[PDB]
């Protein structure tokens, strides 16, 4: 598994 | 570059974000790198610079992006917790122990991170079983 970074807004 | 606005660092900041989606860890590395320098401030940013170097396997330098995003966002328990991936990768089991257990307490603390603290806890757990 990577990192579940934040998605652009 | 210096000086862009909200948008354009938005846009930046989704650029690299896919790109990292995309597993081309080297290009999105350069980008967050970038937005980093550019907003000293915005804790997402150096969670992608981190996340980058991770996946390439560059383990201490992530550790430098991570360390430096917690300061920046006390709350946040993505940073103990890769942090800790990081540290268990290169063979340090105190430094990982207390990033599950740092990154536990704040998911815990926050509904939306609840899945986090369980994989927390479950590294917690391994890491704890491997020290003995």
């Amino acid at each position: 598994t990577g990192v579940a970074l934040t998605p652009p807004s | 570059l210096r000086g862009l606005s909200e948008d354009t660092l938005e846009q930046l900041y989704a650029l690299g974000f896919n790109q990292y989606q995309a597993g081309k860890w080297d290009d999105a590395q350069k980008i967050f790198q970038a937005l980093c320098m550019l907003d000293h401030y915005d804790a997402r940013y150096f969670l992608g610079l981190g996340a980058c170097r991770q996946s390439l396997g560059l383990y201490e330098q992530a550790l430098q992006s991570y360390s430096y995003g917690a300061l920046m966002d006390i709350n946040e328990p993505r940073f103990p917790f890769h942090a800790a991936e990081c540290h268990l990768q290169l063979g340090d089991l105190d430094g990982a122990e207390s990033g599950f257990y740092s990154a536990r307490a704040l998911a815990a603390a926050q509904p939306a991170h609840e899945a986090l603290a369980a994989r927390a806890g479950a590294m917690l757990e391994a890491v704890t079983a491997r020290k003995d």
